[PDB]
RNA sequence: UUGUAAUUGGAAUGAGUACAAUGUAAAUACCUUAACGAGGAACAAUUGGAGGGCAAGUCUGGUGCCAGCAGCCG
C-alpha cells in the first residue's frame, strides 16, 4: 500500500517523491523558502530533474524480448564474421587427407598384419 | 441449368 | 460480453436441434472465440449479427449460454414483453 | 444516363471499375478508323466472362460492334470454365477477375483454358507471386491460382484454376510511407515441351546480372514435360525481388521465342527487374493499378501510399482520370519531406464501398 | 430502458412552463452525449433550414404553372462527409429521388460564441435564433483540357499492355553493368565498432522489428485503431489547403450549404406546409438499385391481425418508405422456399418482395395504414423485420396437389 | 514394425514440409501410403523408397486408378546401397535404425534437399538440437551444426504409434546450409573424435592419450614427406616436437582448459586453424 | 464488463460540429409548442410568439440546437423524424396517459 | 357421491374515489368517516419445473404398414 500504483501519479508528484526518500532509507541496507515572506536557472532545472527522476516508466516485456534479441543477433552476426575469417585463413592451409590416418584407429592401440602390409605397401608408394 | 437464375444477358446485334 | 460473430447451426435441417442453438460469440474482453447456447431457435431469431451479447455459465464443449441481446432479455422478447433496440 | 468513353482505351479497366462502382457506362467509337472496326473477339470473350460473374447485367454490342452499353449487376461468383481464345493468354481474363473476386457473393471458381503466356499480358506468376499478394496486403487472405496445365504459344493448351476463398467487405486502408527494404531475390524459371538445359541456362542468364549483389538469388527451375506441359515448345521466366519485411514483391518477366538464346532473355528480364526496383518506391508499375483501384474502393478514410516520380507516366494519369470519371475521387499527391529521394504520398479517400453480394 | 429520466411539468402560466424545471431540462441536455447510430454514421442527410425556388417566373407563364421547377435547399449537413462535385443521388423524403445540379457553402447563419471568438480573433491578428420559417503536378492530370502526354512534357500508353514500357535491351545492360545507385534498397547482408554496432542495429530492426511492434482489453485495442486512423485524416486535412480540402473530403458535416435540385415536382413548391419537415438523405450505390429483397419478418405484437401474402403493405428502408406486396415463405426445414398464406402468429418468417434494394442488417418496420381517415383505434406497425439478401430473383414455390380415387 | 495412426501430425508434417508445386520429393519409409497420397497430392511427382515389395505392391493397388498414379515412381532397395535421384525435399518416418546415417547422407548428398523434415527418436532428435554447453551435447551436434541447422517441429507420443514403442518419437527440420562451408569433413571429424572421447574433461587431457599422440605423430611425419622434407619415420623421433607443439597450440589459443562440451564452432574452428599453421593435420 | 461494447466509428467532426436535432414528438394538445417556447426563452432569453419548421438556438459557448415539432396527426412524418431525430422529448398527458 | 360451471340467490368487505375531521411548522400518509366503489367479482398474481395429444403438414434412416427428430407452417 505505501509504493501502490495510484490512478493518476502526476497529479500527486510531491508525495511519490516522500516514498522514493523512504525506500531509498529503508533499501539502504541492500544498496551498500519562506514563502510567508513580504516579498519573494537552477530551480527550472531542479523542477526537470526532480519531475523526470520522479517519473520513469518501467520497461515493457516487448522491450525486453526486444533488448535480448539484439543482444543475440548481434552477437550472433559478430560470430559469424570470426567464423567467416577463420575459414578463409583455413582455406589458406589446406591438403589432402588421403594418406594421412584418420582418428578412427584411437581404440585399436595394437594393429594386425594385414593393415602392416597395407601400411607397408603405402609407405613405399610415398617413398 | 445456365438459364435458370439469369436475368440479363448479351444482345447481340451484329 | 461478447460479439456474435456466426450463426453456425442456421442451416440444419433438423428443426430445433442443438446444433441450432449454438452462436460462436467474440469475448470482447480478451478477443477469444466461444460458443454460446440460445434457449430456442425462436429466441435464434431475435439475435444476428454484429450485436451486444450477455453471456453466463451453463453438445459437449459449450459451456455458455446467451441471456441479453443489445441489452434486452432474451426471455423478455421471447415472452414479447419487449422489443430489441437496434 | 451514361457516363460516356471514347475506343477501346482501358477497356477491361472502365469495365470492371463500373462493375465495383455499379454505375452505367457507355464505350464508344471503339477501332472506328480500322479496317475491321468493333470489338475484337478477346474482348468480347471478356464481357462474356463479366456476365458469367454477375447477375443482373445487361451489355449491348452495336450492329457495327464500334459502341457498347454496360449496365452493372451484382457480383454473384460461382463455379464455371472460360474458354480463353488464342487471341489473348489466360493473364488477360484472370487479370480483371482479381479485382472483383473478393467481393462476390459466392467463392470465384473459374476454370481457365487457352495459353499461359505472352508477350504483352500478366504471366502465371507475375499473378501468383506478383499481384495476388498485393491483394492479400489489402485483406484477401485467401486466394490461389493452381496450374494444372502449361500451355505455350500459339497451340496453348494450357489450363489453370483460380480460386478466392476470401470474401471481405473492402480493402483494408493502406498506410505504406516508407520504401520497403527488399530482402531476397527468387524467380521462376520454367519450359515446355523442351530440354532441361534451356532452363538452367536462363538461370545462369539471370545469375551473372544479380551476382554483384549483396542479396540471395535462388530462382526455381520449373521444367514441364509429357502430358501436361501443353502442346507447344515454350520457355519463360519471371524474376520477383522480396521484401519479407511488410510483404511487399516487385517482379518482372517475359518469355522467350523460337531462336532466342536462353541466357540473353535471363539477362534482359535481370536487368529489367533492376529497372522496377529503380523507379518503384512502394509498388511496382505493373503493380500500382491494383493498389490505387482497391484504395479508391476502400473505407471512407485517407489512405497514403509513397510513390516514385517515375511511376507518374502517361499510363498513370489516364488511370487516375478514368477513376475520377466513375468514382468522382481525386488522388491528391504530396511531396515527402526527404531529400535523398524525390518520392511522393498519393493520399486517397475512400468511397465507403462495401461488399453487399455477400450473406450473412 | 430502466431508470430512465422523466420530467415533470405542471401548469401553463402565460404560455410558458414554470421556469424551474425548465432550467433542469435545459441543463441535462447541454449535458448530454449521443451514441453512435450505424445509419447516421454511414450515410449524409439535411434537415432543410430554409426552401426557396429559383424557377425563372417568365418560364411560369409561357408554359404554366405544371412546369417542373428549380428549387434550392438550405440546412446544415450531417453525418459523412457529402461528396463536393454535383451529381449525387440524395432521396427527399415524400417527394422521391434527385441528383445534386449544384452545391455550395453559406457563411453559418447562426455562429456559436465560441466560434465567432475565434473570428474575432482572426480579425485581430489581421442572433441567437435563426428561424427563418418561421507546374504541380496534381492539378496537371485534373485538367482534362491538356493531353497526358503534353501534361507529362511540361513538368519534367494503355493499360491493355500489362507489361510496363521498358528501354532497349542494351541500353538497360550498360546502365545496370554496376549495381550502385540502388545499394539502399537492398538490405547490407576502436571507433569502427561503434559504427558497426549502429548498421547491426538497423539489420535488426528491418529484419525483426514489427514482430516485437499495450492495452489492457481488446476493446481498447479496436478503438485505438479508429482513433489512430480518424488522427491520420485529421493531419492529411490540417496540411491540406482548404479549397482543395473541399475537392477531396466534400462538405463536411456542420457546414451550412445551399443544394439547388432540378426537375423537382411543382406539387412540392405549391403544396408547402412549413410544419411538416423537408429530409434530404444521402444514397449509396446499393439504394439506386431495384430488385428483389429477402428479409426476415414479424407480425408485430400489438398489432391485432396476422398479414396475408400478396397484401399491400408499407414499408420503411432507409431513407424511403413504399408500398409493395411481400410473400411470406418458409424454410421447409431449409430444404425448399414454401410459401405461406399469412405470417406466423407470434414467430419469424422469410419475406420476399420487390423494391430498393440496401445493404444486409437494414432494419425496417412495416404499416398497413397511414391515412388519419382508417387508422381506426388499432395499432398501426403492422410488422418488423430485417433484411437478409438482396437479389434479382427468388424461387418460391407452392404446393400443389393432384387427387383421384 | 511400428505403424502410425493419428492423421493430424501426418497433415502437420506434410503442411510443414511447405511443398512447392514445382518440387520433387524423396518420401523414405512410405508406409501404408497415408503420408503418400497427400505428399502426391501438392507436388510435382514423388520418388519412394521401400524395403517390402508387398508394401510397395500395396501401395502401387492404392494409387492405381486415380489421377496421382502417374506421378509416383517406387524405388526397392536399401537406402542406403540405392545411388539416388535428385531430390528437393526429403520426408520420412523411416525405421529409427538408420536414423543418424541417413542425416548424414542427406548432407553429402550430391545437391542436398534446400528441407527435409524427418521423424526420429526422442534422445536423438535432442542430441541433434543440442547446443554448445548442453548436457546432451554430443559430436553429432557439432558435426550437423557444421553441415546443416536442426529445428524442433513436434513430440510426437507413444500412443500415437502402434503397437507403442518403448520410446518417445520426434519430428524435427533440417536445413543443409548452401554454399557449404568450406571446411574438409575429415579433418572436422577427426579433431572431433579426438575431443569428444570424454566431452566433459579437458582437451588438453584429450590430447594427453599415447594412441592420439601415436597417430599425430604419425600424420605429421606424413605431411613434412608431402612437403618434400625427409623424415626419419622411426616410432619416437618427433614425439618431443608434436608434444611441445600440441602445448605451445593448446596454451595459445586458450583451449586448453575449456571443456569441449562447453566449446561452440569458433573456439574449435580456432583449434583447427592453430593446428594447420603448428603443422599438425588430424585426419 | 458493462464498460465494453462493439468498436463503432463516430463521424462526427471533430470542429464546428453540426448543431443536435431536438425532435418534439407527442400526441396533438400536449403542449408541443408551449415547451419549445419555453426552453427557447430560458436559452435566448426571448420568446417566439409563432413557430414552424426547424428553429436553431444557441444553448452553450460551443453547442447548438434545431427544435422540430414533428405533426402529431401524420405517422410518415413520425417515421423520418426518427430518423433524423438525435433527442425525442416526448410529450405525455399525464392526466390521460400514454 | 366424486368432479366440473363466462349457471344462479342475496349477505360481507377494501384497493380506489371523496364531503369532513384528525394528523402536520405547512403538507402528504396512517387511524376515523358522510357518500360512491364486485360475478369474468375484466377491480383480469406471478415466477420456474414436468408431462402429454392432435394433421391429406415437414425433415432424416431403413429387414415392407415402421423408427428418430420434431410439429405457431395443414
Ligand atoms: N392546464 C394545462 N394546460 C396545458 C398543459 N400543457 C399544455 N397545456 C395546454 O394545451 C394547449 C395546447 O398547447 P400547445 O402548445 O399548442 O400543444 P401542441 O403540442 O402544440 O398541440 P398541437 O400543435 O395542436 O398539435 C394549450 O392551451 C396549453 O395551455 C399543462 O400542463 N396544463
Ligand atoms: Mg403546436
Amino acid at each position: 500500500g505505501t509504493y501502490r500504483k495510484r490512478f493518476n501519479e502526476k497529479a500527486r508528484s510531491g508525495h511519490m517523491a516522500k516514498l522514493k526518500e523512504l525506500k531509498r532509507i529503508r533499501n539502504k541496507q541492500f544498496t551498500r523558502p519562506n514563502a510567508n515572506a513580504e516579498i519573494l536557472e537552477e530551480e527550472k532545472k531542479m523542477k526537470k530533474r526532480k519531475l523526470q527522476e520522479l517519473f520513469t516508466p518501467k520497461e515493457s516485456k516487448v522491450s525486453r524480448l526486444k533488448k535480448k534479441r539484439l543482444d543475440k543477433f548481434i552477437e550472433h552476426q559478430l560470430k559469424r564474421e570470426e567464423r567467416k575469417t577463420i575459414i578463409g585463413k583455413l582455406q589458406d592451409y589446406k591438403i589432402d587427407t588421403s594418406l594421412l590416418t584418420s582418428s578412427k584407429r584411437l581404440g585399436e592401440g595394437r594393429q594386425t598384419k594385414k593393415e602392416e602390409f597395407k601400411e607397408a605397401l603405402s609407405l613405399e608408394r610415398q617413398g | 441449368k445456365m438459364m435458370k437464375n439469369k436475368r440479363g444477358g448479351v444482345i447481340d446485334k451484329r | 460480453k461478447g460479439i456474435v460473430l456466426e450463426k453456425l447451426g442456421i442451416e440444419s435441417k433438423q428443426p430445433n436441434s442443438a446444433i441450432r442453438k449454438c452462436v460462436r460469440v467474440q469475448l470482447i474482453k480478451n478477443g477469444k472465440k466461444v460458443t454460446a447456447f440460445v434457449p430456442n431457435d425462436g429466441c435464434l431469431n431475435f439475435v444476428d449479427e454484429n450485436d451486444e451479447v450477455l453471456l453466463a455459465g451453463f453438445i459437449p464443449g459449450v459451456r455458455f449460454k446467451v441471456v441479453k441481446v443489445s441489452g434486452v432479455s432474451l426471455l423478455a422478447l421471447w415472452k414479447e414483453k419487449k422489443e430489441k433496440p437496434r | 444516363k451514361y457516363t460516356t468513353f471514347q475506343g477501346s482505351q482501358n477497356f477491361r479497366l472502365r469495365i470492371v471499375l463500373a462493375t465495383l462502382s455499379g454505375k452505367p457506362i457507355k464505350i464508344e467509337k471503339i477501332r472506328s478508323g480500322d479496317l475491321n472496326p468493333g470489338l475484337k473477339d478477346y474482348e468480347v470473350s471478356f464481357l462474356r466472362l463479366i456476365e458469367s460473374v454477375t447477375n443482373g447485367s445487361v451489355i449491348e454490342i452495336s450492329y457495327t460492334g464500334t459502341t457498347v452499353i454496360y449496365r452493372p449487376g451484382i457480383i454473384v461468383g460461382g463455379a464455371s470454365t472460360h474458354i480463353c481464345p488464342s487471341s489473348k493468354p489466360v493473364g488477360y481474363f484472370v487479370e480483371p477477375m482479381l479485382y472483383l473476386a473478393p467481393f462476390s457473393k459466392k467463392k470465384f471458381s473459374i476454370l481457365f483454358k487457352g495459353i499461359t503466356a505472352s508477350h504483352n499480358d500478366a504471366g502465371i506468376e507475375a499473378i501468383k507471386w506478383g499481384l495476388m499478394p498485393v491483394m492479400e496486403k489489402f485483406g484477401v487472405r485467401e486466394c490461389a491460382l493452381h496450374t494444372l496445365k502449361r500451355g505455350s504459344p500459339p497451340l496453348g493448351g494450357g489450363e489453370v484454376h483460380l480460386v478466392v476463398d476470401s470474401l471481405i467487405a473492402q480493402p483494408i486502408t493502406m498506410h505504406e510511407i516508407d520504401r520497403p527494404i527488399i530482402s531476397s531475390i527468387t524467380g521462376v524459371a520454367y519450359s515446355t515441351r523442351v530440354s532441361p538445359s534451356l532452363v538452367n541456362r536462363m538461370i545462369d542468364g539471370a545469375k551473372k546480372v544479380l551476382k554483384n549483389l549483396q542479396c540471395e538469388v535462388n530462382i526455381t527451375a520449373d521444367v514441364w514435360r509429357g502430358e501436361n506441359s501443353g502442346k507447344s515448345p515454350g520457355w519463360g521466366i519471371t524474376l520477383v525481388a522480396q521484401s519479407k519485411q511488410k510483404g511487399w514483391s516487385y517482379f518482372a518477366e517475359d518469355i522467350g521465342d523460337a531462336g532466342s538464346i536462353p541466357e540473353e532473355l535471363g539477362e534482359k528480364v535481370a536487368c529489367q527487374l533492376l529497372e522496377e526496383i529503380s523507379k518503384s518506391a512502394a509498388v511496382g508499375r505493373n503493380q500500382l493499378p491494383l493498389a490505387i483501384v482497391y484504395m479508391v474502393i476502400g473505407k471512407e478514410d485517407i489512405g497514403r501510399l509513397r510513390i516514385n516520380k517515375e511511376q507518374i507516366d502517361e499510363r498513370f494519369i489516364i488511370l487516375l482520370r478514368d477513376i475520377k470519371k466513375i468514382f468522382n475521387t481525386e488522388v491528391f499527391l504530396k511531396p515527402v519531406d526527404e531529400a535523398d529521394n524525390e518520392d511522393m504520398i498519393a493520399t486517397i479517400k475512400g468511397i465507403g464501398f462495401t461488399n453487399t453480394s455477400k450473406k450473412i | 430502458y430502466q431508470g430512465a429520466k422523466l420530467f415533470y411539468l405542471s401548469g401553463v402560466i402565460n404560455g410558458r412552463y414554470p421556469d424551474r424545471e425548465i432550467l433542469n431540462l435545459s441543463r441535462f441536455i447541454s449535458v448530454m452525449k449521443f451514441r453512435p447510430l450505424k445509419w447516421r454514421n454511414e450515410h449524409p442527410y439535411m434537415l432543410a433550414d430554409r426552401f426557396t425556388d429559383l424557377t425563372h417566373p417568365e418560364l411560369i407563364e409561357t408554359q404554366g404553372l405544371q412546369i417542373d421547377r428549380k428549387v434550392a435547399i438550405y440546412g446544415y449537413l450531417h453525418g459523412t462527409p457529402l461528396p463536393s462535385a454535383p451529381g449525387t443521388r440524395v432521396h427527399i423524403a415524400g417527394v422521391g429521388d434527385f441528383s445534386v445540379a449544384q452545391i455550395e457553402k453559406l457563411p453559418d447563419p447562426c455562429p456559436t460564441p465560441f466560434y465567432q471568438q475565434k473570428l474575432d480573433d482572426f480579425e485581430r491578428e489581421k442572433k441567437l435564433i435563426y428561424a427563418p420559417m418561421s507546374w504541380n503536378i496534381g492539378k496537371l492530370i485534373y485538367m482534362d483540357n491538356i493531353s497526358p502526354e503534353e501534361c507529362i512534357r511540361r513538368w519534367r500508353v494503355d493499360l491493355e499492355k500489362f507489361v510496363p514500357y521498358f528501354d532497349t535491351f542494351e541500353k538497360l545492360a550498360k546502365k545496370w553493368k554496376s549495381v550502385d545507385a540502388i545499394k539502399e534498397r537492398f538490405l547490407g547482408a576502436r571507433e569502427m565498432n561503434a559504427a558497426k554496432k549502429e548498421k547491426l542495429r538497423a539489420q535488426f530492426e528491418i529484419e525483426e522489428g514489427e514482430n516485437f511492434k499495450e492495452y489492457d482489453t481488446w476493446y481498447e485495442l479496436q478503438k485505438a485503431k479508429i482513433s489512430k486512423q480518424l488522427e491520420i485524416n485529421n493531419i492529411e486535412y490540417q496540411e491540406m489547403t482548404p479549397e482543395q480540402r473541399q475537392r477531396i473530403e466534400g462538405f463536411k458535416a456542420g457546414s451550412y450549404v445551399r443544394i439547388v435540385f432540378e426537375k423537382v415536382p411543382m406539387e412540392f413548391v405549391k403544396n408547402f406546409n412549413p410544419k411538416f419537415p423537408i429530409v434530404m438523405g444521402g444514397l449509396l450505390p446499393t439504394e439506386i438499385k431495384f430488385g428483389i429483397v429477402k428479409a426476415r419478418l414479424r407480425r408485430h405484437r400489438w398489432h391485432k391481425k396476422i398479414l396475408k401474402t400478396n397484401d399491400p403493405l408499407v414499408l420503411s428502408l432507409g431513407w424511403r418508405r413504399f408500398q409493395t406486396l411481400p410473400i411470406y415463405t418458409t424454410t421447409d426445414s431449409r430444404t425448399r422456399t414454401r410459401m405461406l398464406k399469412y405470417t406466423p402468429e407470434h414467430t419469424y418468417c422469410n419475406a420476399a418482395f420487390y423494391g430498393p434494394l440496401c445493404s444486409p442488417n437494414t432494419p425496417f418496420c412495416g404499416v398497413q395504414i397511414v391515412a388519419n381517415s382508417d387508422t381506426g383505434n388499432g395499432f398501426r406497425i403492422a410488422a418488423t423485420g430485417i433484411v437478409e439478401e438482396i437479389d434479382v430473383n427468388i424461387e418460391i414455390v407452392k404446393k400443389l396437389k393432384l387427387v383421384g380415387f | 514394425q511400428h505403424i502410425l495412426k493419428n492423421p493430424l501430425v501426418a497433415q502437420g508434417i506434410v503442411d510443414k514440409a511447405q511443398i512447392r508445386p514445382s518440387d520433387v520429393v524423396l518420401e523414405v519409409g512410405p508406409g501404408t501410403g497415408n503420408l503418400t497420397v497427400r505428399i502426391l497430392e501438392q507436388a510435382k511427382n514423388v520418388v519412394a523408397v521401400e524395403m517390402d515389395p508387398r508394401m510397395a505392391a500395396e501401395l502401387t493397388k492404392r494409387v492405381r486408378g486415380t489421377p496421382v498414379e502417374k506421378k509416383l515412381e517406387i524405388m526397392l532397395g536399401d537406402f542406403m546401397k540405392t545411388e539416388l535421384p535428385y531430390f528437393d525435399i526429403c520426408i520420412s518416418n523411416t525405421p529409427y535404425q538408420i536414423s543418424s546415417p541417413l542425416v548424414f547422407k542427406l548432407i553429402n548428398q550430391p545437391r542436398p534437399p534446400r528441407v527435409s523434415i524427418l521423424m526420429f527418436q526422442r534422445e536423438f532428435a535432442l542430441r541433434l538440437l543440442a547446443r554448445p554447453g548442453d548436457s546432451l551435447y554430443c559430436r553429432l551436434s557439432a558435426n550437423v551444426q557444421m553441415w546443416a541447422n536442426v529445428t524442433h517441429i513436434m513430440k510426437v507420443g507413444k500412443n500415437n504409434f502402434r503397437p507403442p514403442p518403448q520410446v518417445e518419437s520426434s519430428v524435427v527440420r533440417l536445413e543443409i546450409k548452401n554454399p557449404r562451408p568450406q571446411v574438409d569433413y575429415n579433418e572436422w571429424d577427426g579433431l572431433l573424435r579426438i575431443v569428444f572421447v570424454r566431452k566433459n574433461r579437458t582437451i588438453s587431457a584429450g590430447f594427453k592419450s599415447t594412441t592420439v599422440m601415436d597417430i599425430l605423430e604419425k600424420n605429421y611425419k606424413t605431411f613434412l614427406a608431402m612437403n618434400n622434407e625427409m623424415v626419419d619415420d622411426t616410432k619416437g623421433s618427433m614425439h618431443d616436437v608434436v608434444k611441445e607443439k600440441i602445448d605451445t597450440v593448446l596454451k595459445e589459443t586458450d583451449l586448453g582448459d575449456k571443456r569441449a562440451g562447453k566449446c561452440d564452432q569458433n573456439d574449435f574452428l580456432r583449434l583447427l586453424y592453430a593446428f594447420h599453421q603448428v603443422g599438425i593435420h588430424f585426419s | 464488463e458493462r464498460k465494453l461494447h462493439v468498436p463503432m466509428v463516430d463521424r462526427t467532426p471533430e470542429d464546428d460540429p453540426p448543431p443536435f436535432i431536438v425532435a418534439v414528438v407527442g400526441p396533438p394538445g400536449t403542449g408541443k409548442t408551449t415547451l419549445i417556447r419555453s426552453l427557447v426563452r430560458r436559452m435566448t432569453k426571448s420568446t417566439l410568439n409563432d413557430i414552424q419548421g426547424p428553429i436553431t438556438v444557441v444553448s452553450g459557448k460551443h453547442r447548438r440546437l434545431t427544435f422540430l415539432e414533428c405533426p402529431a396527426d401524420d405517422l410518415n412524418a413520425m417515421i423520418d423524424i426518427a430518423k433524423i431525430a438525435d433527442l425525442v422529448l416526448l410529450l405525455i398527458d399525464g392526466n390521460f396517459g400514454f
